[PDB]
């Protein structure tokens, strides 16, 4: 079954072109007579530049492939203009003209001078690798991709060895070690079928890691996280009800250990835990189970009456990573709450505690975020004392953040 | 070669004869004990000490 | 007949010898994992254990009986294999 | 069973569920396994019963079809059906 | 791989006893299956 038709261009566009020109009073069959000579160029040239796709080796006609195929036909590949002498340009191709139907028709002379350049593409190298190995594809990016009987592992023991080699160089002894195994966790192709074993490594070591708060051996385990998600080939959603839970404790829970000085990595801590936990909320998304759950946990977290201020800041971090929207509809109604607290921290004497530390962090914290919803949905009018209206926590200085957002938005 | 071979393992077998011995010494004497604490249970049953 | 189940045996008389969707079921959709997260708590050998096969792989469900009447296979009797892959076996 | 020994490489609990659902949601099923199928799924949790059992909450209309008026009141289906229910 | 004895014995005692004769060995019987140590193999 085949059917093959001659399809022409339309006689209803050839008169518009002649009575456009001076020839007016065209006949019907003169105007048809137009339109089949001029589809069968059309047609002799785009099986004559198809001779190109398939020498140049390539499956798209370019815009080339048309030029050469004009200069074959003894045709000047000129389109724009057409020089009777033809000394000019002999058979030069000027590349087309870059021209579109959604087009302005009309632009500014400085408009072109003022834009930058695109950047000139990295020249032609010869790079080898290995398709086959003695008859094996490799897994290299390069490439594409009545007693019972004794049971052997799932693993391979070159798989096993290099389970144990990762995950002594994840725990972080050394540092290129620990890059190096990062790397590799996010680019393996053949990473899966290993995975249970990398979550369940995850899991019960943060869990038993928190039972002395080790910072590193935390920190290592959410950069190995991170290493984790940012693979392509695994399929990590199988896997994340292990994955969650260990991230929101590292951003929801006390510091066993010494409480200031590694504070400033402590909310770095809960700043790698926050960024990764909203890129698994932008992830893995389906109705109403994932990140509507985190964002319950996270306001139960701040309503609770007299927390642990260490809870308090990572939860604050952890609801204020959340997005454009997120801030604007839950950050709002709790201003006065949040002023109260950094009152009582001040006014109690109590200094050796933690609690000090912990409040000047979440008001910092929740001034910047509340400085761009603030840049973000009003003008920069009454800078000064506006704020006051609002408890008078950032005020001026929350002016001066919204003055260098615009700064930097002037820039982009 | 994780990209082009492959090779199975196993389980780490317990040939101990000391450790064998002590397993079956000890699943013996428990399965013994049970037997013998379930028959008193549900019998008549006597006793070294008063009410024991 | 004589082996483990002999009593049902006697007792017998038998004398010879859209929510299918893949995500539903995915244990983040089907777990309260928030109960895990804590709060103010307080190789030439294997280095894993090998799982159970049959349980891993095995079609177990292929053993429920549905309706009692209208089976849709005929099972039969099951003879004692012994796994010697458990441990706390002494053979 | 399922609580104990579900690990993310044997898949007890979503083979499990799998087995409660495709019988629970396909029609034909007499009202002692669909008893069962809802009794199971119930009794694995909260989130389960808030993506399978109450998507066909609609399906008690087709319950209270066969409880509130039916031709054969004597049968046995009215039992198991409101105990379903 | 054939049970020994003692534990042919305890296989059988444990086995009938969750068949239905009386109620009070029944539950001693699920209680020595629940509380023993040995009852592997």
């Amino acid at each position: 079954k085949l059917k093959l038709s001659n399809t022409v261009l339309p006689s209803e566009s050839m008169k518009v072109v002649a009575e456009s020109m001076g020839i007016a009073q065209i006949q019907e069959e003169t105007c048809q007579l137009l339109t089949d000579e001029v589809s069968y160029r059309i047609k002799e040239i785009a099986q004559d530049a198809l001779k190109f796709m398939h020498m140049g080796k390539r499956q798209k006609l370019t815009t080339s492939d048309i030029d050469y195929a004009l200069k074959l036909k003894n045709v000047e590949p000129l389109y724009g203009f057409h020089a009777q002498e033809f000394i000019p340009f002999r058979f030069a191709s000027g590349g087309g003209r870059e021209l579109y139907f959604y087009e302005e028709k009309e632009v500014d002379l400085s408009d072109i001078i003022n834009t930058p350049l695109p950047r000139v593409p990295l020249d032609v190298c010869l790079k080898a690798h290995w398709l086959s190995i003695e008859g094996c594809q490799p897994a290299i990016p390069e490439n594409p991709p009545r007693l019972k009987p004794r049971s052997i592992h799932e693993l391979s023991v070159e798989q096993q060895l290099y389970y144990k080699e990762i995950t002594e160089a994840c725990v972080g002894s050394c540092e290129a070690k620990r890059a190096e195994a990062l790397q590799s966790i996010a680019t393996d192709p053949g990473l899966y079928q290993m995975l249970p074993r990398f979550s369940t490594f995850i899991s019960e070591g943060v869990r038993v890691n928190v039972v002395q708060n080790n910072l590193a051996l935390l920190i290592y385990l959410m950069r190995m996280v991170k290493a984790l998600m940012d693979n392509p080939t695994l399929y990590l959603e199988k896997y994340v009800h292990e994955l969650i839970p260990a991230v929101m404790t590292c951003i929801v829970s006390r510091q066993l250990c010494l409480r200031p000085d590694v504070d400033n990595h402590w909310a770095l801590r809960d700043f790698a835990a926050r960024l990764v936990a909203q890129i698994c909320k932008h992830f893995s998304t389906t109705t109403n189970n994932i990140q509507s759950r985190i964002t319950k946990t996270f306001t139960k977290s701040w309503v609770d009456e007299k927390t642990p201020w260490t809870t308090r800041y990572g939860s604050i971090a952890g609801l204020a990573e959340l997005g454009h929207d997120v801030i604007k509809t839950l950050i709002l109604p709790r201003l006065q709450q949040e002023g109260e607290r950094i009152r009582s921290v001040l006014d109690g004497p109590v200094l050796s505690n933690i609690d000090r530390i912990g409040a000047d962090h979440v008001q910092s914290l929740l001034l910047k975020h509340c400085a761009p919803v603030l840049a973000k949905l009003r003008p920069p009018p009454d800078n000064q004392d506006a704020y006051r209206a609002e408890f008078g926590s950032l005020g001026p200085l929350l002016c001066s953040q919204v003055v260098k957002a615009r700064a930097q938005a002037a820039l982009q | 070669p994780h990209t082009y071979i492959k090779t199975p393992t196993y389980r780490e077998p317990v040939s101990d004869y000391q450790v064998l011995r002590e397993k079956a010494a000890s699943q013996r004497r428990d399965v013994e004990r049970a037997l013998t604490r379930f028959m008193a249970k549900t019998g008549e049953t006597q006793s070294l000490f008063k009410d024991d | 007949r004589y082996g483990p189940a002999r009593l049902w045996y006697d007792m017998l008389g038998v004398p010879e010898d859209d929510l299918l969707a893949d995500e539903n079921f995915l244990m983040v959709t089907q777990l309260h994992w928030e109960d895990d997260i804590i709060w103010d708590g307080e190789p030439w050998y294997s280095i894993f254990p090998i799982d159970n096969e049959d349980l891993v792989y095995g079609r177990w469900e292929d053993n429920i009986i549905w309706d009692a009447q209208a089976m849709p296979r005929l099972l039969e009797p099951p003879v004692l294999t012994l796994d010697p892959n458990d441990e706390n076996l002494i053979l």
